[PDB]
This record gives structure tokens, sequence and C-alpha cells, in this order.
């Protein structure tokens, strides 16, 4: 739970610093020393937060996969191509199987891209940080309505991720240990642990691993790079880019109304929270 | 045999009924002939000691007396205030023809309504959900309740008879709503600043003293006398009988008495009673205009209703002649006359 | 949900509401400064209907108490039940008032403290998003409760138009006219506001109090310490369907809706029999419900001074008979069986009548779960005898040149005396016309 | 890593930060002079985020305390919590100051001790190679905390440009103007520096303190010994995601980023309900999370003096609702379910709003692991009522010829009074313009 579900967030906050070491892909080396110094700095990141012994640190391993990011050659990512690998050891093999580690790589890569959104979204607040940088507190050419659509952008993302975080973590941790232990039904554990993990991916987004909701979390990721490149570098090209976000956010609202069925999907009501918020204003 | 083997009715893994049963078996076998008394007197012994051990099962595992007053409070509406806040909120968003998403919406509304009340048990709240037809005209008088039940209490509650509890449940909330709607359109004309001193108000006003006096009487002396001395003999039987089916079919005679008093007659009186609650429902929507009794439409809509209100007292008068000229039903006659000397006196 | 704000006002209205809140803690199983008993939630299924809802299981009373006289509130803080009251909802320490004895004093003081009187009493209004209404627990006797109470019956009629108004008002005493002489003036000015600016009242006569206070209570010198004992029980008796879990007419807009025939006819007769503590030794033998409502319609427990030979041409229209606690409900329909045979209530010849009976379980307490209690809320058309008594004492005083020069110096420029006389006769004529 | 340097400054800022560090040892399970409990590492998973990192398991506070008055620091060394403080980080024994009561005193004393004030407070900056920022735990009341605090808001803006600035500043009291009369002058001079030379503030009103200090705390004579009890808990409550192990907005640049709409609109309303010790006897029955956030948006726990009838044309934009300790997180989405049905927060018609809820486990302690706690960080656009209150008390004083000859003798040659007036009205106009 502390290193795959990230409820001791010091490791995933240190993952943001590992997300602060990539900054776009691909521009990274393709040597064999590229796994050698990158597998280390994640082991060094645990001592950077001062938590845990080396007894559980042998259960964490990191496998740097290879996928092209300049898309003809390889220069592998650490926003979605850096994966934690949990280990199978000598007594504990009825808990961990190969199917559950397949989805551990799915969960670890899915937090790592939404955390890259939220971290780089606050990196822009570092760009305009006060001495002053960017200036013109309201005038000249816009900052008053510029930062008005930028903060209602960072409004919606920061409250989506908090609601996705609350549906992943809490009831699953309330269902898990307590229930399993008390049911003194403890034989053949991986027929229950994999069902717990299948609920844990049911609760995240689950998308039947095929729905177009995964295509919208990519398009709203596709504007946050567009959001960060215009602020590192355009004011008219700015105001078009967030109208495209407001088109895509309203596109994200109308598909949710098509998933509607009834009495189903505890995120669907939580999405309909904001829809009835959107009606009263 | 399904759930757990130490929970047996006869005593089979856990008790020693079986050796006595085997001795009875040797005695029965030793007989070349057959008769009726010897076969059936020991049909007691394979039943009666078996019919008491499961009674001593379900007392301790469940707190029997707990849910079997709780399930009646959801259907016969013992917690009367605790559903009116649901009815007030569910009225303002069942104002459509029903669709399939309104099932989930009315559900989470009953959730938040029973939650702000502070029930004494938080987990008693999500034990049910609510269910509702396709799209007849309206959501009211088409909704229901699903209170599902755990281990072996379900042999006392077959999935047939929860529909028999749910069918009067939508009828008893219908006369909570039309009682409270007559309680609110009354509540608009309390002061002189909303009251007109015309005679069109005075002909509006003798009707509600006839009609709002009905549902505070007809649905009271029905519903309170249905609950009190039918709950009285159940609690006195389960405290005085160590037997299973005699307790069980006595609560079957319990439910069939509640759904007979509350049904009074099949076509006429149930059509007379729903015609009562429709005709005072337009007395809500007539009063609900701004300064009602001074409008021409306030007296124009009224004139149809002064016919239909005496269409209902005179149809109530037609049943009383069938109650006096009497070969039909005593519990029908004792209740309907009890409101009638509470009417004509 | 069903939150009611009580408006305790005046010299007599503050004392009758002080023991009304003191009665509520003994039946809820709670202490005014703590919670020492667990009987509050298992025995009582609803507590947040007159109290404010809890923040630390401390059920704050939803009460406001204003009076010109500081003597009624200085006999409160030394009592150990005043810590339940809050010193920020109404007043802090050292609150005062006028000099003061006038109907025109509090009628003119309402618009000079108009900013403060509509500031702190409205903070309790938005605590619940569905407010029940307002009860003006005020007085008619004196100029303190009658002068300022007539002002709030007007400005709360339009600022809160969709709320129930109904008061438990006490009538003054008409035995001699030496200490007070302004009694016919301040009473009829408030009585006009009680019919058109108010929906319902609950009358409580003073000359009928000492009829009961020497009936079974056996006192020799009548003091003011007995006026709070008959009043505080029937106040908590009227909310037994509302406080304790009931089913039908479990709201205050439930009970009053089934008894009022028409506006300006809302004066309800009250009756309450059991007030004796030595009845307790013989209620162990199953004293039934068949004998407790035979004496309610019999004019013995009434709190209204009315004529004894004027009941033959008057007719009951609505009569309430509330049983509490142990009812034995298998014979409560048997008690209503015997009503039609006597015809102790004269019925209206134009329309139907109604004898409504209801029940609710009382507090888990030994004097409450043992002795039968009967609360009556009648409505009989002989109530014009009090209105004939007050009007005959009103026009006789204006021919003696009494308080016509001593009363019109402040804020009175025109003769509004016949404005009260005709509207009182409108009530007295429409009552006798109501039975055609 | 995430090290924050607190800048405790002034007569009131030093006392509110003294018990802030004293609160932290009782929840970390540590003593100011030793380590006697093992609950510091097994129960608390992170301790080196406000303290300096350990050399002998002695978590030094990262604190500096400067004041002109030596009275606030002479009441420190006799207390047994001062040995945790170091006598070489800030001052040694017998530290002094000015005479002294002026806004122009500390504004002119900043550039004469300019060498020493930027020498020993920068030694704690390079201890961690990734500094979080600076919080100015200063005061607005008096000339001590307002005079010198306006200087460090300018010179730390460019010497440390990539650091977060955000302050927990206390507002002065506006009841009478006899002891101090320089209150409209020194407040508005610092309030200009709090908007353009500072990113965010956390407002803490003084007239709203005694509204709460007599609400449930029941005092008769208001002393200064109660001002540290409401302030030190909500300071440690604001860092529960930062001190205790949380996941989202676990940094100080996490929480403030999700609430500020725009620069010069950063004044956050604070709320905190549970302050009563006799609530503890009834929290054993599973008091839930469904009732604790219904009263946060209800204006009862607020620490901001604002208008009650001005909330209909004003709209909430960002509201934070922090639950701590035992949450029962299977119903925390159930508490957020009931928010849309009431609409107790008015939403902006131009853009979306957000009700953010978060949780973190509290200290392993019996009053902390039993009672539910709710910390509110609101942002409502009715905060211009305080800015209308301060500006109306500012222009009225300049027409009375008050402190125009007594204030411009030292280091003031031009009229900078309307430089503060227009910039305050720029804040008041852009707030109402923000909801189109």
């Amino acid at each position: 739970r502390h290193f795959l579900l990230m409820e001791d967030g010091e490791f995933a906050q240190s993952l943001s610093d590992m997300l602060f070491e990539k900054l776009g892909s691909g521009q990274t080396p393709s040597e064999l020393l590229n796994p050698l110094v990158l597998n280390s700095i994640l082991n060094k990141a645990l001592q950077y937060s001062l938590h845990g012994d080396s007894s559980l640190a042998s259960n964490l391993t990191f496998a740097l996969k290879y996928l092209p990011e300049v898309f003809t050659p390889t220069a592998p990512d650490a926003l979605s191509c850096l994966e934690l690998k949990y280990k199978v050891d000598w007594p504990l093999n009825i808990v961990i199987t190969d199917t559950c580690m397949n989805k551990y790589s799915r969960i670890f890569s899915f937090l790592l891209q939404l955390k890259h959104m939220v971290w780089t979204l606050r990196d822009v607040w570092f760009h305009l940080k006060r001495t002053a940088l960017v200036n013109q507190a309201s005038n000249s050419v816009q900052y008053r309505q510029l930062q008005l659509y930028r903060h209602e952008m960072q409004h919606f993302v920061k409250v989506i991720q908090g609601y996705i975080a609350n549906q992943i973590l809490h009831v699953t941790w309330c269902e898990f240990r307590n229930k399993l232990s008390a049911v003194s039904n403890l034989e053949e554990i991986y027929k229950t642990h994999a069902d717990y993990l299948n609920k844990a991916l049911f609760r995240g987004l689950l998308t039947e691993k095929a729905a177009p909701l995964m295509n919208i979390i990519h398009s709203i990721f596709s504007l946050i790079l567009k959001f960060r490149l215009q602020l590192i570098s355009n004011f008219g090209l700015m105001q078009q880019s967030y109208n495209t976000f407001k088109y895509y956010s309203d596109f994200l609202f109308e598909v949710v109304s098509k998933l509607v069925n009834r009495g189903y999907q505890p995120h669907l009501e939580d999405f309909l929270l904001r829809i009835n918020f959107n009606s009263y204003y | 045999e399904n759930q757990n083997v130490n929970m047996s009715r006869t005593g089979s893994i856990l008790k020693n009924q079986e050796d006595t049963f085997a001795a009875e078996l040797h005695r029965l076998k030793q007989q070349p002939l057959f008769s009726l008394v010897d076969f059936e007197s020991v049909l007691d012994r394979i039943r009666s000691t078996v019919a008491e051990h499961l009674w001593k099962l379900m007392v301790e595992e469940s707190d029997l007396l707990g849910q079997l007053k709780i399930i009646k409070d959801f259907y016969l509406l013992g917690r009367g205030e605790l559903f009116q806040a649901f009815i007030d909120v569910a009225q303002n968003m069942l104002k459509t023809p029903p669709t399939a998403v309104t099932e989930h919406d009315v559900n989470v509304a009953f959730q938040l309504s029973a939650h702000k009340v502070l029930l004494d048990d938080d987990n008693l709240l999500p034990l049910l959900n609510l269910t509702i037809r396709e799209a007849p005209t309206s959501g009211w008088a088409a909704l229901g309740l699903s209170y599902k039940v755990q281990w072996p209490l379900h042999i006392l509650f077959t999935p047939a008879v929860l529909e028999k509890y749910n069918v009067v449940f939508k009828y008893l909330l219908s006369v909570r709503r039309v009682q409270s709607e007559l309680q609110h359109c009354w509540a608009l004309q309390m002061q002189r600043k909303h009251l007109e001193s015309n005679k069109t108000d005075a002909i509006k006003w003798r009707l509600q003293n006839h009609m709002a006096f009905l549902v505070d009487n007809l649905q009271y002396y029905l519903q309170v006398d249905v609950l009190e001395s039918q709950f009285s003999q159940l609690l006195q039987q389960i405290n005085s009988t160590r037997d299973f089916e005699s307790i069980r079919l006595a609560h079957d005679h319990f439910l069939s008495n509640l759904l007979a008093q509350s049904f009074i007659l099949l076509k006429p009186v149930f059509h007379c009673l729903n015609e009562i609650l429709e005709l005072c429902h337009s007395f809500c929507s007539l009063v609900s205009q701004n300064l009602g009794p001074l409008d021409e439409r306030g007296a124009g809509q009224l004139d149809i209703l002064v016919k239909g209100f005496s269409c209902q007292s005179s149809l109530l008068f037609r049943i009383l002649s069938s109650v006096r000229n009497h070969q039909i039903n005593p519990d029908l006659a004792q209740l309907l006359l009890r409101l009638d000397y509470n009417k004509y006196y | 949900p069903r939150e009611i704000i009580t408006l305790q006002l005046g010299q007599c209205g503050n004392q009758i509401g002080f023991e009304f809140w003191k009665q509520l803690c003994a039946e809820h199983g709670i202490s005014p400064e703590g919670i020492v008993e667990e009987f509050a939630t298992e025995g009582t299924d609803r507590k947040d209907v007159f109290f404010y809802q809890a923040d630390d299981e401390h059920y704050i009373p939803r009460a406001v108490l204003l009076d010109l006289e500081p003597r009624v509130i200085h006999s409160i803080l030394n009592s150990p039940y005043a810590n339940l009251y809050n010193p920020e909802n109404i007043y802090l320490s050292e609150h005062g008032g006028g000099a003061g004895n006038n109907w025109a004093s509090g009628f003119s003081q309402g618009e000079k403290i108009h900013e403060d009187i509509f500031d702190i009493i409205d903070r309790e209004a938005d605590g619940s998003d569905s407010l029940e209404g307002f009860v003006l627990c005020h007085s008619i006797a004196g100029g303190t409760g009658s002068g300022l109470g007539s002002y709030l019956l007007e400005r709360l009629n339009d600022r809160y138009p969709k709320k129930l108004v109904q008061t438990y008002s006490v009538f003054p005493n008409q035995d001699e006219m030496s200490h007070v002489v302004v009694q016919p003036y301040n009473s009829l000015l408030t009585l006009k506001r009680l019919t058109q600016n108010a929906d319902c009242v609950v009358v409580l006569d003073n000359t009928a109090l000492n009829r009961i206070a020497t009936d079974r209570l056996h006192i020799q010198n009548p003091s003011f310490s007995q006026i709070n004992q008959l009043v505080s029980t029937i106040m908590s008796a009227s909310t037994t369907t509302l406080r304790y879990p009931g089913y039908m007419n479990n709201d205050l807009i439930g009970l009053i809706a089934s008894l009022i025939p028409t506006p300006r006819l809302h004066f309800l007769m009250t009756g309450y029999t059991p007030l004796t503590t030595d009845q307790s030794v013989a209620s162990v033998r199953k004293t039934t419900v068949l004998d407790v409502m035979r004496r309610l319609l019999q004019p013995k427990n009434v709190m209204v001074s009315t004529g004894r030979d004027r009941q033959t041409n008057h007719c009951y229209i609505a009569i309430l008979n509330i049983i509490q606690g142990e009812v034995d409900p298998t014979q409560v329909h048997k008690s209503l069986q015997r009503i039609r045979e006597r015809k102790l209530a004269n019925f209206i010849p134009w329309g139907p009548a109604s004898i409504q009976v209801a029940l609710s379980r009382k507090s888990p307490y030994l004097p409450s779960a043992h002795r039968v209690s009967g609360l009556m809320m009648a409505n009989h058309t002989n109530i014009s005898s009090l209105f004939e008594r007050t009007c005959r004492q009103y026009d006789k005083l204006r021919k003696r040149e009494a308080f016509l020069e001593q009363f019109r110096k402040e804020d009175i420029f025109k003769d509004n005396f016949d404005e009260l006389d005709n509207s009182r006769e409108i009530v007295q004529q429409l009552i006798d016309e109501y039975h055609a």
C-alpha cells in the first residue's frame, strides 16, 4: 500500500522529483548505463524520505522498459515508462501471482502520468513566482483573465485527481485486511487477493480497459503540455488553447452522461456531483 | 446442510436427537401391520423436538426481536416523521414521467434524508434501496422498496410476501403525502392577509372542514388500529409458544389481516378512496395560486370541486347502506362505522 | 426539519416558559449541564424538535426572552437550570428595560430597538432550512407582555408569511380592578391582533385557575408560585405527538389544521384531569381508558369561564381527546364507542363533527409510565361569553371617562376604540351564525 | 526537502508561535529536553518538516524571534520549553530593542541592523538544499510587528524569489480607540505589502475572537491568555497533511495553489468547530463524519467579521474541509454527496467551484484518536466588508487632522496615504468584478 497504492505519499512526492528529472521525452541517453544510474536513484529516493528499513526494500525492484519517444529511436520515458516491480519470495507466493503484478505495473504507470500533470501544473506557478517575473498584475496584455482561466483549469484537475484518489484508496483498504483476516477462511489466498486487486482496478477508472474515457485523459494531458510550453516560452495562441480545454472538458462531461446507466459506478455519481454544480451556476 | 452443520434442526452433528430417533425407528420397524395412530403419534416426535431447536437457534444469532420490528417499521411506516422528509424531497424531483435513472436518484435522496435525521443505527440506513413503473403518468403510486434479508430469517419472509408488504407501503405513503399536502394548502390560508372575506372563500372553506377531516380520521383509525392490536398478539405469541410453524403461519394470518382491513372493497371503495385523494389534490393546486379566493379562476375551478366532494361523501354514504344491510364482513363494518359516528357525530 | 422558535415575552410569559423548559429535561432524561443518563436515546426516539440540535450532546433551547422588567430574569440565573440557557442568544448579564407600565410603551419601543430585535432572533431561523413556525409565549395581563407582543404579530406576518403562528396566551384576572385599571384597554388591543394578525390562540383563563387551584390542590393563600404548575404540563402535553414518536398529527400544523373551522374562530378550550399524587396508590390494578374520557366532555376540568346554561343552543364542532403513556389500545376504540350513546357534545346541525383520539408513549419514568393522562383540546361555540364579558367591561369603562385623557398623549391621535369593538362583535356574530 | 522557516515577529507574533512549538511536542510524543517515549517514529512517520533535522534526536525548531519589546521574551526562559530553543540561533541572553512604539521605528531600524538581520537567519536557509519558503508569523496590531514586518516583505522578495510566501497574520481589535489611535495607519501600510509584496495571507480577526471566547469557553474577564489557544491548534491543523503522512496537497505549496483564484485575492476564511472537553463522553458511540461538515459552511465557526445579509450577491469559489484522525473513510464520499442538495455555498456563475476534502491520521494520543476535528479554509468574496470597515475608519481619521503632523517628522516626506487607498479599492473592485 505504501509503494504501489501511494498512501504514504512521500514516495510519490519523490516520484514527482523523478518526474522533475525527465521533462519531456525523448531527450535521454540510450546507453546501458541508463538503467544503471536510474535504478539506483529510486532506491536512493526512499532514504531521501527517511522511511522503512531494507527488509521491505528488497521487495521493490524497478525495471526500465524500452519504448520509443522520439518514435523512430528509443529514449524511454519516466512519466509512463518507469515501472515498479514487486517481488515474489520464498514463503509468500499464495499472495502474489503474475496476474496481480501485471496490474501493479498498470497502477504504478497510471499514477505516474496524473502526478506528472499536477506537478508540472505547479511548475508554472514557479515560473511566474514573485520577485516579480512575468509582470503586469492585471494590465498590460492579459494576466487578469489569463490567470482566471488558468486557475479554473487547475481548479478542475486538482479536484478530479482528489476524487479519483478517494475512490481508489479508502474503501479498498477498509474492505481488505480486516475482512480477509476476520473471515477465518484463509486457504488459497490468490483467489481472494486477485479479486481484491480486481476491485482495486474496478475502483480506479477500470474503463473496461477499452472505453474512450482513456482517450480523454490523454487529450486533457495533451493540452497540459500545451499549457506548460506556452508559459515557458503567444497570448492569442494561449486563449485558443484553453477554449479547446473547455471544449474537451465539456466533451468529458457529455460522455459521462452516456455512461449513465443507473445505480452503478461510484465515480459516476461523483461526476454527477459537479454536473449538478454546473447546473446551479 | 448448505451453510453450517452445527446449525441443524433435529440435532445431527451437534446433539443426540439421532439415537432417540434410531430407537423410535427400531420400534416402528418391529411391526408387521400398519395403522394410523401409531404412525402419527411419533410423527409428533420427529417434528416437535425438531420444531423447537430451530426456534432456539434464531433467537441468539440474530436478536430476532430486532429486525422483525424494524422491517414492519419500513413497510407499515412506524417511523412516520422519518419518511415525510423523504416524501417532501422526493416530491420536488419526481415531477416528470419516470425514467430509469430516477430509481438511483430517489434512492440517494432517501439516503441523505434518513441521514440528517440521525437514526440511532447508521448501518440500519443502507440496508435497503428503493425501486420504481416504466412511465405511466407520474412517479408517485408507482414506487416501492427492497429490504433484502440475511440468513435463515428468509424462511419467514419468502420473496412473495415482501411484495405483499410493499404494495400497501406505496399506499400508506400516498396518504402521508395527500395528508401533508392538505396540511400545506391549509397552511397558506392561516392569516387574514392571505384570506379574502368574500363568500367565494366561505364556499371553499366548508369543503376542507369536510375533506381534511377525512384523511386525519379515515387513514388514522384505519392505520393505528391496524398496527396496535395486531402487533399485540404477535408479541404475546412468540413469548408463549416454543414452536416454529404455529408462530410462522400466525404471522401469515397477521399480514392477511392487515391487507384486508386496508383494502376495504375491491372495485368500489378503493375506487371511492382514490377518488377522495384525487379530488382534494386539486384542492391543493387550486389554493396554491397567489390570492386564491379572489380570482375568477379561483371560483371557476372550485365549482367542479364542490360537486366532486359531495360525489365522495355520497359514495361513502352508499357503502354505509351495505354496512348496515350486513352480510359481508365484520372488520369492514366495525372500522367504517367507527369513522362514521366520528363523521355524523 | 420541524424546528419551532418559542417567543417568550412579558412578565408572566417568561415564568410560564421557564418551567416549560425545566419540565423537558426531567422527561428527556437529561440534565441542564450534562448527560448522566443513557435513557435519552433508547427511551426517547426524538429530541431535536424544540431544542436546538446538539454540538456536544448539549440540547440548547430555541428560546428568546425579552421583558421590560428585570425582576423576572434575576430570579433565573441563581437557579441551576439557567446554565442550559445561553447568555449570547438573547441577552448578556445586566439586561434591563423601561420604567415601566403602559401598553403604549412597548408598542413604541418596538420601532426604536427595531434593528436589534430583528437581528439575534433571526440567527436561529436559518439554522434549519425548513422552519415550522413561531409560537408567541406571551401574556395579556399588564402592559409589558401586551404592549410589545402586538408589534411582532404584524411584522412577522409578512417577513415570514409561510410559517405557522399559534400562541399559548394567558388571560388576565377580572376579580377586582384596584391594582390594575388598564386591563380592558390593553387586552382588547391585543385581542384584535390575535384574530386577523394571528391564526390560532390557546386561551388560558385566570379566574378559572383558582377554581382548580382550590379544587384538589388545597391552598389557603393563592400565590403566583402555583400558576406555573397547571401551565407547564399541558404545554408539554400538547407536543407529545410532536416530541415523542407519533404517526398522525405529529406536527404542530397537524393538530391545529384538524380543529379550526374558520379564521377568527380559533379559541380552543383546554382540559386536563390528573393532578393528584395520591391517585398513584390505586393505579396498580389496571385503571383503564374507558373512564378517563367520560369526564373530559363533562365540564369539570375546563380552564374557561363560561355559562352553564348556555350549552344547549351552542354546538361542539371539533373535540380532541389525547391519551398519553399506557393506553391499552385494545379498548381505545371501545372508549370511542360510548361517545355516540350519551351525546355529551352537541353536534352542529349543518355539518359533521369529529371526536379525534390519539396516543403517544410517555417518558421512561415511574410517575409517567403508570398513571393515565388525558389532554383535551375542545372547540365549543360558548366562547363568546368571555367576549361578552370583556366587551361589557369595555364600553362601561368608556362612559366613566376612564383613561381617555391619560392614554392619548403618546402615539395615539385618533379614536381606535370602536375599531376593536366592531371587530370583536364580528367574531361574536359569526360564531352564532356558524350553526345554521 | 520541505523545510519551512517560520518568521515569528512582534509582540503578538512571538506569543502565538511560542505555544505553536509547544503544541508540536505533545503530538510528536517528544519532550523539549529529551526523548522519553518511543511513540515518535512508530506513530508519527515524519517529523523533520518544521523542526530542524536531528543531531542527537533533538529536533531543533527552525524559528527566529525578533521584537523591540523585551517583555515577551523574558516570559519564555523561565518556562521549561525554552531549552528546546537555542540561545545562538536568534539571540543570546539580555536581548533588547527600541523604546518604543511607532510604525516608522521598525521601518527605519531595518536598514541600520541590515547587516545582522541578514546574517544569522540565512544560516538556516542553506541547511536544506531545497527550501520550501518563508512564513511571516507576525502581527498587525501595534507598531512593533507592523513596522519591521513590512521591511522583510520587500527584501526577501528578490533575494529569495523562488520561495513560497504566505503568512498567518492576526488582525487588530477595533472596539474602542483610546489606548491605541495609530491603528488605521500601521494596518493599511502593512496591508499593501500583504497583497503585492506577498502572495497569500491567513486572516485572523480580533473582534471575532471574543465572539468565540464567550461562545463556548465561558469567561467573564477577557484576558490575553486565551488568544493563544484558538490560534495554536489551527496552525498545527493546517500542516496535518504536511507533518503527518498524507498523499495529496501534502506540501504548503500544495494547499495554497488549489485555493487562490488570482493575486491580490488571497484572504482565506478559517473555521474550526471542536473546542469543548465535555464532548468527549459521547464520542464513544461512533460519532460520524456526516454531521461535522454541515456546520462548517454554516456561519458559526468563522473567525471573520462579515455581513450576514451580504452573502446572497457573493459567491464561494474555493472551500477546503479538512478532517483529521478517525474519519471512517467509507462515508467521506457520503458527506460530500449531501453538499450539492443544500447549496449552502453560492457558486460563481462564470466558472466551476470546488469542495476539496482531505484526511490525515492524527497523533497517537487519547484526545486526538477519539474526537473528530474539522478545519476549514474557505475563500468567500464577502471579505471586502472588512476592507470597507478599515477604509471607512481610514478616511474619517484623515479629516480629523489626526497624526498628520505627529507622523511625518521621521523618514516620511511625501503623502503616501492615497497610495494605500487606491490599491485597497483596487482589491475591493476586482473582487466584485470577479463574478461576471
